[PDB]
């Protein structure tokens, strides 16, 4: 006999609300996966993708990169997700380096043209070059750096030309010893081994919220419904709740509120820009209050 | 005790959601896994002290 | 010469709406009461070090101060971030510039002398037409814009915020939170900048304070709005705030 | 809970210094994870009995 | 009893396999040993992984 607390009422959403910027274009991938020059990878390129509609099942499934890579984030979310923007960083390196385009990862070409940050999130896309890039009597068009004073940060362009002094004499532009140049290059044949072959790589690097999103994947929109509890989707940040009218100002560059615990307090609808509050539906202890079992079974 | 949800114990994020919605299984059980043992053992200081 | 920074250079973090709470970040910041440079351009541009990021305000009256120039060599040797306001269109470009002999936006205006050349650059950006102040005119001044430029990893994040004053000895005492404007991936090592002054000489004062790594706890009112903050290494007392996450210590 | 330092907790080594000196970040702050959440569980044990 | 540099081991883009346990390839020039031991063999490619 007594009173137990014994399981909690959850109200369960009715119907799923999905929102994503009203955006009618495609982001431009082909563009630069299908490029007639790439850079070089001591001047890498690095193409801003913005305001468009990507599609991400297209580059993952197709059967012909080398590699595909990611961090933060994994392959088959990408649809769902949205950024802010998307950096693609474009360059041509040798195959056996392809190891080396890594977060935590250290060698000459980490450290000295191409450093990534140590909490990166995005993909390391590349696919062989022998037979696009590569030329006989070789490809001297591509050059990187064998030499630099210090290392670089992460996302550095060093584009700079300046000799290098391996010892206290000054060179001023003079090829002789404690005097070499830092520029070195690859000679790639289509005779040459594979980890001796041109590969292309772009580094796809992406922006979680932060800011209004310009580049989500492909899904539709639905329309929103006030006053009930909903599984919403907001820019890829989902959750279930009651989705209510606020009085909370938002500065325009604002566009998600947060509680205590970090949990979406608000959001402003990318569509539309007004603020909504985030209330998690009515929830609460279920209680039993009953007599002893050897009395009756009604509860 | 709230202020505890707001620790990534290791996690790259505290947000669950946020984890679920970005990583598929395989990985996610372990930074969930993560979250799960930070924050059960959040509860268990502070019943320890009340 | 030199002044006391009067409660300046905090800037939102992020860009999270949070309301009636204090909240406590790490970031750089401008620490409180730090001394901050006090340049005249009357009867100077000189170049300072850019380090840990850069703190810049200046008051204005005719619009003197209109441009940046950030970079390591500044001499078409490496690369350097440019931003010219002409009174028009705010133009922001990443070129290897070449540098004149004394940059200046001189005046209406017949002269563009800041650079003789434009080769090898990766990056360019034009803003929207508008108006701006070109006379050189005399008095109080009225409004007062304080800028953050710093570089992270890359990207350089410029905050901004103005506001009328009625002031020309000092900064105005009081509180304002700089909200952030610009975000621009130009991956440049960045070690002196120099700003940029509009000749005619001018009347106009500008501000070069630096950031540290500093712990701030800032409060957020029931408006969304940051209206009171403690630099938490200023001294004990301000550590004992952030210890107790309150601006009132029993 | 001096003696508790001496613990390797899982981790190569129970001297913080020696893990840092040896090895670069990636692995190595897995290994500081490891001894810090022993340590941890050790100064909550200390306090609880106190 | 002699000086070693192992930065020119490391960089030096000829080995098929370059693989540390218990120590970083980039902390070596820093740490120092009572004795070192070189191994040598020759072995089938498969079997690199044994
Ligand atoms: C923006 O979203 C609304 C939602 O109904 C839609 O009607 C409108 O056409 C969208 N804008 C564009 C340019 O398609
Ligand atoms: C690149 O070109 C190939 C064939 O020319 C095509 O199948 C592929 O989809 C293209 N890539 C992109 C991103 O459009
Ligand atoms: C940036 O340039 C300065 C020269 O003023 C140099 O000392 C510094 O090492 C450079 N940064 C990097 C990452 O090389
Ligand atoms: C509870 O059940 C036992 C066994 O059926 C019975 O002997 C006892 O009297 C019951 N208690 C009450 C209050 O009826
Ligand atoms: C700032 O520096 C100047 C000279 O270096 C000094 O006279 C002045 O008192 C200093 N102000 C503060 C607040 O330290
Ligand atoms: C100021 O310089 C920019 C640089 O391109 C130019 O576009 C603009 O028209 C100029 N404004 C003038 C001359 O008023
Ligand atoms: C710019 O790139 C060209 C490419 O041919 C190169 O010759 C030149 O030296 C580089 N630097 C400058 C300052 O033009
Ligand atoms: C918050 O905004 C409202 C807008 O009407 C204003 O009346 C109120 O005074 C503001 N809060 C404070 C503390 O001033």
């Amino acid at each position: 006999k007594g009173i137990y607390q014994t399981s909690n009422f959850r109200v369960q959403p009715t119907e799923s609300i999905v929102r994503f910027p009203n955006i009618t274009n495609l982001c431009p991938f082909g563009e630069v996966f299908n490029a007639t020059r790439f850079a070089s990878v001591y001047a890498w390129n690095r193409k801003r993708i913005s305001n468009c509609v990507a599609d991400y099942s297209v580059l993952y499934n197709s059967a012909s990169f080398s590699t595909f890579k990611c961090y933060g984030v994994s392959p088959t979310k990408l649809n769902d997700l949205c950024f802010t923007n998307v950096y693609a960083d474009s360059f041509v390196i040798r195959g056996d380096e392809v190891r080396q385009i890594a977060p935590g990862q250290t060698g000459k070409i980490a450290d000295y043209n191409y450093k990534l940050p140590d909490d990166f999130t995005g993909c390391v896309i590349a696919w062989n070059s022998n037979n696009l890039d590569s030329k006989v009597g070789g490809n001297y068009n591509y050059l990187y750096r064998l030499f630099r004073k210090s290392n670089l940060k992460p996302f550095e362009r060093d584009i700079s030309t300046e000799i290098y002094q391996a010892g206290s004499t000054p060179c001023n532009g003079v090829e002789g010893f404690n005097c070499y140049f830092p520029l070195q290059s690859y000679g790639f044949q289509p005779t040459n081994g594979v980890g001796y072959q041109p590969y292309r790589v772009v580094v796809l690097s992406f922006e979680l919220l932060h800011a209004p999103a310009t580049v989500c994947g492909p899904k539709k929109s639905t329309n929103l419904v006030k006053n009930k509890c909903v599984n919403f989707n907001f820019n890829g940040l989902t959750g279930t709740g009651v989705l209510t009218e606020s009085n909370k100002k938002f500065l325009p560059f604002q566009q998600f509120g947060r509680d205590i615990a970090d949990t979406t307090d608000a959001v402003r609808d990318p569509q539309t820009l007004e603020i909504l509050d985030i209330t998690p539906c009515s929830f609460g202890g279920v209680s039993v209050i009953t007599p002893g079992t050897n009395t009756s079974n009604q509860v | 005790l709230v202020k505890q949800l707001s620790s990534n114990f290791g996690a790259i994020s505290s947000v669950l959601n946020d984890i679920l919605s970005r990583l598929d299984k395989v990985e996610a059980e372990v930074q969930i896994d993560r979250l799960i043992t930070g924050r059960l053992q959040s509860l268990q200081t502070y019943v320890t002290q009340q | 010469a030199y002044t006391n920074s009067f409660t300046r250079g905090v800037y939102y973090p992020d860009k999270v709406f949070r309301s009636s709470v204090l909240h406590s970040t790490q970031d750089l910041f401008l620490p409180f009461f730090s001394n901050v440079t006090w340049f005249h351009a009357i009867h100077d541009n000189p170049v300072l070090p850019f380090n840990d990021g850069v703190y810049f305000a200046s008051t204005e009256k005719s619009n003197i101060i209109r441009g940046w120039i950030f970079g390591t060599t500044l001499d078409s040797k490496t690369q350097s971030l440019l931003i010219v306001n002409n009174a028009t269109n705010v133009v922001i470009k990443v070129c290897e510039f070449q540098f004149c002999n004394d940059p200046f936006l001189g005046v209406m205006e017949s002269e563009f002398r800041v650079y003789s050349s434009a080769n090898n650059c990766t990056f360019e950006y034009v803003s929207q037409p508008f108006l701006m102040d070109l006379e050189g005119k005399q008095g109080n001044f009225k409004n007062l814009r304080e800028f953050v430029f710093k570089n992270i990893d890359g990207y350089f994040k410029i905050y901004s915020k103005h506001t009328p004053i009625n002031l020309v000895r000092d900064l105005p005492q009081g509180f304002s939170a700089l909200e952030p404007l610009v975000d621009l991936p130009i991956g440049i090592n960045i070690t002196r900048f120099q700003t940029l002054l509009a000749l005619h000489a001018g009347a106009a004062a500008y501000y070069v304070g630096y950031l540290q790594p500093r712990t701030f706890l800032l409060k957020y009112n029931e408006n969304g709005t940051i209206t009171d903050a403690v630099d938490c290494a200023l001294d004990p007392l301000s550590e004992t705030k952030c210890t107790l996450k309150s601006f009132t210590v029993e």
